């Protein structure tokens, strides 16, 4: 790996640096060369790996959606043939973020879950395995569609499990959680009402332990409740 | 409509 | 070349569904496989080649810039010694940019500068050559810094003598050039003056032309009119 | 301040 004579130290650091510098492509390669170090992150530097790579395949998924639109209009009724390109670049990006994705999805298993055993990090990490799927899932369309789905959902679901035991309703950790797993639902399983249950009631229960935090970790929980909150508006 | 990327 | 297996009409087709992505990096090695087929660029073409590039190396020099900064905080009075990584982050990135740079003034150099004859191709390319060599002449800081300057300098100076014989004075291209030979000496060669006297005569010879032109041509023109009117305004 | 990065 072109990271391994860098110290962990050091890709943390330029990690940091390239995210200030909006470089999010070098501050996932810094991240994942930090990963692969062989240590478990700390609580920062997992929000590191995830916002780098949030961020780049972010870019790629925005960039497909335009691609494929393109794709879709190019193939309605009164439609001129303009040849194979607008395939073949649209494969090409959907190439490149499934690479990022099955990235992430390595270093998640090899070894970064296993080792994992306090609720945040394994909530974390399971909730990482669910959105990468699901990214999978946004541009799957084979054989294997079903088990994206699947792999998806079960991962979100095992997050889901430990973080309704071990962390209170008000966790930023399972906010996210489960805004993207009733985005999974909405999005991906053809399961609107499935996505506004548990979007109303996770808001809900956080409502209802918002008293028991300081101002801080208040302004942490209902940022991501207003989210919810947007998602129910919309699909409402 | 996702998580922010970003805490 | 990773692009030469790849039709001419193929690769513009995937350079302007680049652009729509927003994906630079793609649009440019596209536009350099098209360049490199040998033929002529059409306007459109060469309006292709200098958005990709421009974009590409823009985000560049905006993350030089961030990096650079803290670089300079770094080696203030009172900071604390941080390693290394700093520095070698910001060469990293500089190594990249200036590696564009000079790719850029390799397919100027191989071979579009020398086929090109018309005013409006040789204006535009002498144009580009003037602002890679500027975007290089941002970051160097050794003995070949003066000859980067003068390279630049002299690129700009002989669009200039062209585009003053052989276009009006509302003509884009030109009025763009010389906007950015009046960002030349402000920000490049110390030159505050020569800059705010080329972006004022510019700018009335413009506005003294603007009665010959069409609507359309007039909104073109009027718009780097007012970018000559901003610089001004920030400059005195 | 430079200019446009498209026409
Ligand atoms: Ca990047
Ligand atoms: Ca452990
Ligand atoms: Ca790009
Ligand atoms: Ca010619
Ligand atoms: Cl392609
Ligand atoms: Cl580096
Ligand atoms: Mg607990
Ligand atoms: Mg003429």
């Amino acid at each position: 790996g072109a990271m391994g004579s860098m110290e962990r130290a050091s890709l943390i650091q330029k990690a940091k640096l390239a995210e200030q510098a909006e470089r999010y492509e070098d501050m996932a390669a810094f991240m994942k060369g930090a990963v692969e170090k062989g240590e478990e992150l700390s609580c920062e530097e997992r929000n590191l790996l995830s916002v780098a790579y949030k961020n780049v395949v972010g870019g790629q998924r925005a960039a497909w959606r335009v691609l494929s639109s393109i794709e879709q209009k190019s193939n309605e009724e009164g439609s001129e043939e303009k040849g194979p390109e607008v395939r073949e670049y649209r494969e090409k990006v959907e190439t490149e973020l499934q690479g990022v994705c099955d990235t992430v999805l390595g270093l998640l298993d090899s070894h970064l879950i296993k080792e994992a055993g306090d609720a945040e990090s394994r909530v974390f990490y399971l909730k990482m395995k669910g959105d990468y799927y699901r990214y999978l899932a946004e541009v799957a369309t084979g054989d294997d569609k079903k088990r994206i789905i699947d792999s998806a959902r079960s991962a979100y679901q095992e997050a889901m499990d430990i973080s309704k035991k071990e962390m209170p309703p008000t966790n930023p950790i399972r906010l996210g959680l489960a805004l993207n797993f009733s985005v999974f639902h909405y999005e991906i399983a053809n399961s609107p009402e499935e996505a506004i249950s548990l979007a109303k009631t996770t808001f809900d229960e956080a409502m209802a332990d918002l008293h028991t935090l300081s101002e801080d970790s208040y302004k942490d929980s209902t940022l991501i409740m207003q989210l919810l909150r947007d998602n129910l508006t919309l699909w409402t | 409509g996702s998580e922010p990327w970003k805490q």
